[PDB]
């Protein structure tokens, strides 16, 4: 919960920044990321499988360009727990 | 892990982690032929995994005339004079092993910044991921105390091996990321040493932060180990060690870290995830992890300088407790020493090599000493012990060249 938030922000950060440096879509950077994983452990296969099956459904939740904190809260990987402050790694607009 | 069939698997995994012994260990002597999963990245490689009486650090039965019972690559008989090679070359050389009872720093926790830095990311960036993960994100094989591979100033183990080749493969890194005085008892149990059948050992107890770095969900000060708790915990640990260690062993209690260095050095510098758009510093990393209540050290990774100072003060108080134990308590089977955390010496040594202090901290986690720092600490420990207590390290073996001539690389690591 507090681990899934961290893991989501890490992974989404890499996807978004990898898209930025290639001027690419998020679909393209996700596929690029899988491309970089090793064959061992069925990581690259699991990766590719994950990206094709769910990727588009996830991207379609977003009609706007938002940072990793927003993405991960929207996907409910970062939840606002009762009694705890809102957590974010990147700067807030405004 | 909540599914019923899948949960029985999850419970079993956690059980292997926590016991801190190799999963690949057919004879159950805690030494492995496989590198990760607590294998020979962590301790000397088992030269016979079908025999619990063959493992690193053992006294050589029959002087290893017939086989290499202690895996140091020295064995057999000289046909010239009928004398076993290990008697000729090691008798009287007082071999000893190195054992680290440590934490994430002692295990050398390291997340490659290449996994998170897109500007340089490539097909090669993740080749090490399965090794790292099955080593609990530690790199003991490259660590300052027990490292034996090509450093990315070398390790305590390799210096001991260089001093006396008979010490080949006699290393054990019994460190766990979350270890402290509160749980070092479980580590004592994963240690391998027989008080009567093995060589003596140098044991370094180096819990440099976790006794002050808990409190992730409460006032951290109220969570930190107190001097009385640590005194009791360490005394019980030392009594347990006294029943494992061969006579002639040595135990070094190492002081806690100067953790205030972290905020002072890093609070305005960019994290790897912040380098592309210059939008994340370690200040934000520390706040983020603290907000999520998963901060690895809330007391030192705080913008509240009063909290940082209280954390440092407790760290100094606990270090003085270790010094008191070493000054006042005595154990039959080992000499006991205290060493301060050599912060100033390491930072000065680094600056004279042209380094900047921020280059001594793991870039991704902003917490642990990195590979360079750990080898500098090892260098400072070696020289200080050599200068003050040379008996701890032993004499140079005059037959090292003979060992090398007859046995070469002694079987490698
Ligand atoms: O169930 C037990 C808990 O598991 C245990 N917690 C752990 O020990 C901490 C583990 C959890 C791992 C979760 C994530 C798993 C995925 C890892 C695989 C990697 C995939 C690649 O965490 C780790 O040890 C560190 C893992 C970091 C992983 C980051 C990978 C980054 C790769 C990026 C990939 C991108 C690709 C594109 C819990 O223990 C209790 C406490 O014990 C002490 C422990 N402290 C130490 O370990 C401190 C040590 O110095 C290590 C510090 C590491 C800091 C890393 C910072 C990274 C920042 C990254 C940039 C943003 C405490 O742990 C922590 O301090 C660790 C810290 O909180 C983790 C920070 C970041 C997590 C990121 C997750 C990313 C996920 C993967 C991304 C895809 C522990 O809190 O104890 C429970 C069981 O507990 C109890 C019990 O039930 O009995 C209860 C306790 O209260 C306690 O009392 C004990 C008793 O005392 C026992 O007697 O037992
Ligand atoms: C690793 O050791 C095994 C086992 O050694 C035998 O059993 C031990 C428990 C101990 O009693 C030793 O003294 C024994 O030699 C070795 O396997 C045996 O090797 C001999 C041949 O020399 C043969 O008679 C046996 O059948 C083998 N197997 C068993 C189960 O005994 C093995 O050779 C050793 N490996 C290496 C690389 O030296
Ligand atoms: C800085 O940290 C210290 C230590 O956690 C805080 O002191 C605590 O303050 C709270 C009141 O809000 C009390 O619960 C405790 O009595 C205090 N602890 C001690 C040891 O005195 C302090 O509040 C923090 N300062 C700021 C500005 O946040
Ligand atoms: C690509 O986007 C550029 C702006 O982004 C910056 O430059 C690129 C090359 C990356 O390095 C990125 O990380 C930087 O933030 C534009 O200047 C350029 O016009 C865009 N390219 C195209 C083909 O439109
Ligand atoms: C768009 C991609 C979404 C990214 C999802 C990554 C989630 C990482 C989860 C981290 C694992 C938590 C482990 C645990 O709960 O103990
Ligand atoms: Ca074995
Ligand atoms: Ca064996
Ligand atoms: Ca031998």
């Amino acid at each position: 919960d507090h681990y899934t938030c961290v893991g989501c922000v890490l992974v989404v950060s890499v996807i978004e920044q990898l898209a930025q440096v290639h001027n690419s879509t998020v679909q393209a950077s996700m596929e690029r990321l899988c491309s970089y994983l090793p064959e061992e452990w069925v990581l690259k296969t699991a990766c590719y499988m994950m990206v094709h099956v769910f990727g588009a459904d996830i991207i379609k939740l977003f009609d706007k360009d938002v940072n990793a904190d927003v993405v991960c809260h929207t996907l409910e990987f970062c939840k606002q727990e009762p009694g705890q402050p809102l957590c974010h790694l990147y700067p807030l607009p405004k | 892990c909540s599914l019923p069939f899948l949960a029985k698997i999850c419970q079993k995994i956690k059980l292997a982690i926590k016991n801190s012994v190799p999963i690949k260990d057919v004879d159950s002597d805690k030494y492995s032929i496989f590198p990760t999963l607590r294998g020979y990245h962590w301790r000397g490689r088992d030269c016979n995994d079908s025999d619990k009486t063959v493992y690193p650090g053992r006294r050589p039965d029959n002087w290893d005339a017939h086989r290499d019972s202690n895996c140091n690559g020295i064995w057999g008989v000289d046909p010239k004079d009928g004398i076993p090679y290990e008697k000729k070359f090691c008798e009287g050389s007082q071999p000893r092993g190195i054992i680290l009872l440590g934490d994430a720093a002692g295990a050398h926790f390291h997340i490659p910044p290449e996994w998170l830095t897109v500007s340089q990311m490539s097909v090669n960036s993740f080749l090490n991921l399965p090794t790292a993960v099955t080593n609990e994100l530690d790199w003991p094989q490259l660590s300052g105390t027990t490292g034996f591979l090509d450093s990315a100033e070398n390790s305590i183990y390799l210096r001991l091996r260089k001093r006396n080749r008979c010490n080949h493969r006699d290393y054990q890194n019994i460190s766990k990321n979350g270890a402290s005085s509160r749980n070092v008892k479980s580590l004592i149990e994963s240690l391998s040493r027989n008080q009567l059948l093995d060589h003596p050992a140098i044991v370094i107890y180096a819990m440099i932060g976790n006794d002050v770095c808990n409190g992730r969900k409460t006032d951290p000060v109220s969570a930190m180990t107190t001097p009385e708790q640590l005194y009791a915990n360490v005394l019980k640990m030392l009594e347990a060690l006294n029943s494992h260690l061969p006579t002639g062993s040595h135990v070094i209690l190492y002081g806690l870290a100067h953790g205030a260095f972290l905020w002072d050095t890093l609070h305005s510098r960019y994290h790897p995830l912040g380098q592309l758009n210059k939008d994340v510093t370690y200040t934000q990393l520390y706040s983020f992890l603290g907000c999520l209540q998963v901060s690895p050290c809330p007391g030192w990774m705080s913008a509240n300088e009063t909290l940082r100072a209280l954390t440092s003060e407790r760290a100094q108080q606990l270090s003085e407790t270790l010094r008191k134990i070493a000054a006042s308590k005595k154990f039959t089977n080992f000499n006991l020493f205290y060493l301060d955390f050599a912060f100033q010496e390491v930072v000065e040594e680094w600056q004279k090599m042209g380094g900047q202090p921020w280059e001594l901290i793991e870039a991704v986690d902003g917490f642990h000493p990195n590979e360079v720092a750990l080898l500098l600490f090892a260098d400072q420990l070696w020289e200080k012990v050599q200068r003050q207590w040379p008996d701890v390290l032993g004499k140079e073996n005059p037959f090292n060249p003979q060992i090398e001539e007859v046995f070469g690389d002694q079987g490698g690591h």
